[PDB]
Protein backbone atom coordinates (compact mmCIF):
# COMPACT_ATOMS: atom_id res chain seq x y z
CA UNK A 1 0.00 0.00 0.00
CA UNK A 2 1.09 3.88 -0.21
CA UNK A 3 0.06 6.44 1.90
CA UNK A 4 -1.45 9.48 1.35
CA UNK A 5 -3.18 11.91 3.65
CA UNK A 6 -5.28 15.15 3.38
CA UNK A 7 -4.30 18.61 3.38
CA UNK A 8 -5.16 21.30 5.99
CA UNK A 9 -8.61 22.54 5.58
CA UNK A 10 -7.77 26.43 4.83
CA UNK A 11 -5.77 25.23 1.90
CA UNK A 12 -8.41 23.16 0.44
CA UNK A 13 -10.46 25.74 0.57
CA UNK A 14 -8.77 28.57 -1.38
CA UNK A 15 -7.71 25.60 -3.94
CA UNK A 16 -11.59 24.81 -4.45
CA UNK A 17 -12.30 28.68 -4.68
CA UNK A 18 -10.40 28.87 -8.10
CA UNK A 19 -11.38 26.45 -10.28
CA UNK A 20 -12.90 27.64 -13.49
CA UNK A 21 -14.89 25.92 -15.71
CA UNK A 22 -12.69 24.05 -18.18
CA UNK A 23 -15.28 23.35 -21.41
CA UNK A 24 -17.80 26.12 -21.45
CA UNK A 25 -20.31 26.65 -24.35
CA UNK A 26 -20.49 29.67 -26.55
CA UNK A 27 -21.61 30.46 -30.18
CA UNK A 28 -18.25 31.37 -31.29
CA UNK A 29 -15.33 28.37 -31.01
CA UNK A 30 -14.78 27.60 -34.37
CA UNK B 1 -3.91 24.75 -34.07
CA UNK B 2 -5.99 21.75 -35.55
CA UNK B 3 -5.85 23.72 -38.29
CA UNK B 4 -2.63 23.96 -40.24
CA UNK B 5 -1.93 27.96 -39.36
CA UNK B 6 -0.74 27.88 -35.46
CA UNK B 7 2.11 26.07 -33.49
CA UNK B 8 2.40 25.66 -29.76
CA UNK B 9 4.97 25.38 -27.34
CA UNK B 10 4.58 24.80 -24.05
CA UNK B 11 6.60 25.59 -21.31
CA UNK B 12 6.66 22.50 -18.77
CA UNK B 13 9.88 21.41 -16.80
CA UNK B 14 9.13 18.06 -15.67
CA UNK B 15 5.37 16.10 -15.84
CA UNK B 16 3.87 12.97 -15.83
CA UNK B 17 3.64 11.24 -19.11
CA UNK B 18 1.59 8.25 -20.79
CA UNK B 19 1.14 6.90 -24.06
CA UNK B 20 -1.14 4.71 -25.99
CA UNK B 21 0.41 2.37 -28.99
CA UNK B 22 -1.70 1.96 -31.99
CA UNK B 23 -2.33 -0.40 -34.84
CA UNK B 24 0.29 1.34 -38.10
CA UNK B 25 -2.67 0.20 -40.17
CA UNK B 26 -5.75 2.04 -39.23
CA UNK B 27 -5.74 5.77 -40.13
CA UNK B 28 -7.42 7.61 -37.55
CA UNK B 29 -7.24 11.43 -35.98
CA UNK B 30 -5.88 11.68 -32.11
CA UNK B 31 -7.48 15.32 -31.70
CA UNK B 32 -10.07 13.92 -29.33
CA UNK B 33 -7.26 12.53 -26.85
CA UNK B 34 -5.42 16.10 -26.18
CA UNK B 35 -9.02 17.72 -26.49
CA UNK B 36 -9.98 15.22 -23.79
CA UNK B 37 -6.97 16.27 -21.62
CA UNK B 38 -7.65 19.73 -21.79
CA UNK B 39 -10.65 19.22 -20.68
CA UNK B 40 -8.88 18.09 -16.88
CA UNK B 41 -6.95 20.85 -16.98
CA UNK B 42 -7.55 23.52 -13.92
CA UNK B 43 -5.61 25.85 -12.20
CA UNK B 44 -4.90 23.34 -9.05
CA UNK B 45 -3.72 20.41 -11.24
CA UNK B 46 -3.29 19.14 -14.56
CA UNK B 47 -3.31 15.59 -15.64
CA UNK B 48 -0.62 13.29 -17.38
CA UNK B 49 0.37 14.62 -20.82
CA UNK B 50 -0.59 11.60 -23.60
CA UNK C 1 14.85 -38.68 -27.37
CA UNK C 2 13.93 -36.45 -24.03
CA UNK C 3 12.95 -33.14 -24.63
CA UNK C 4 13.60 -29.94 -22.45
CA UNK C 5 12.69 -26.06 -22.99
CA UNK C 6 13.54 -23.71 -20.37
CA UNK C 7 11.40 -20.62 -19.72
CA UNK C 8 13.45 -17.25 -21.29
CA UNK C 9 15.21 -15.11 -19.19
CA UNK C 10 14.28 -12.03 -20.68
CA UNK C 11 10.75 -11.10 -21.77
CA UNK C 12 9.72 -11.20 -24.91
CA UNK C 13 6.49 -9.33 -26.47
CA UNK C 14 6.49 -6.05 -29.05
CA UNK C 15 7.19 -3.97 -26.49
CA UNK C 16 9.36 -4.41 -23.61
CA UNK C 17 9.80 -1.22 -20.72
CA UNK C 18 11.72 -0.99 -17.38
CA UNK C 19 8.94 -0.54 -13.85
CA UNK C 20 9.66 -0.03 -10.63
CA UNK C 21 8.15 -2.43 -8.49
CA UNK C 22 9.47 -2.82 -5.48
CA UNK C 23 10.67 -6.59 -3.48
CA UNK C 24 8.67 -7.97 -6.73
CA UNK C 25 11.35 -10.84 -6.57
CA UNK C 26 10.91 -11.06 -2.52
CA UNK C 27 10.90 -14.26 -1.20
CA UNK C 28 11.76 -13.91 2.81
CA UNK C 29 9.64 -12.51 5.44
CA UNK C 30 6.86 -10.09 4.60
CA UNK C 31 9.12 -7.12 4.94
CA UNK C 32 8.36 -3.22 5.79
CA UNK C 33 4.44 -2.96 5.64
CA UNK C 34 5.38 -0.20 2.87
CA UNK C 35 5.67 -0.74 -1.25
CA UNK C 36 6.13 1.43 -3.93
CA UNK C 37 4.73 0.28 -7.35
CA UNK C 38 4.32 1.91 -10.53
CA UNK C 39 1.93 0.68 -13.76
CA UNK C 40 3.37 0.92 -16.95
CA UNK C 41 3.40 3.83 -18.91
CA UNK C 42 0.30 2.54 -20.36
CA UNK C 43 -1.90 3.82 -17.60
CA UNK C 44 -1.73 6.98 -15.38
CA UNK C 45 0.60 6.75 -12.37
CA UNK C 46 -0.55 10.32 -10.82
CA UNK C 47 -1.65 8.21 -7.62
CA UNK C 48 1.81 7.88 -6.44
CA UNK C 49 2.77 11.67 -7.12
Amino acid sequence: DIITRPTSDSIAAVANATKPAAVVSDPQSM
Amino acid sequence: VKAGRTRVLVELGHYVYTLHYYDPQISLDEAPILEEWLSKINPAGIPPVP
Amino acid sequence: MQMYQMTPPLPEGAVNRIVCMTNWASLGDEGRGLEVRLPPPTDSSVHAY
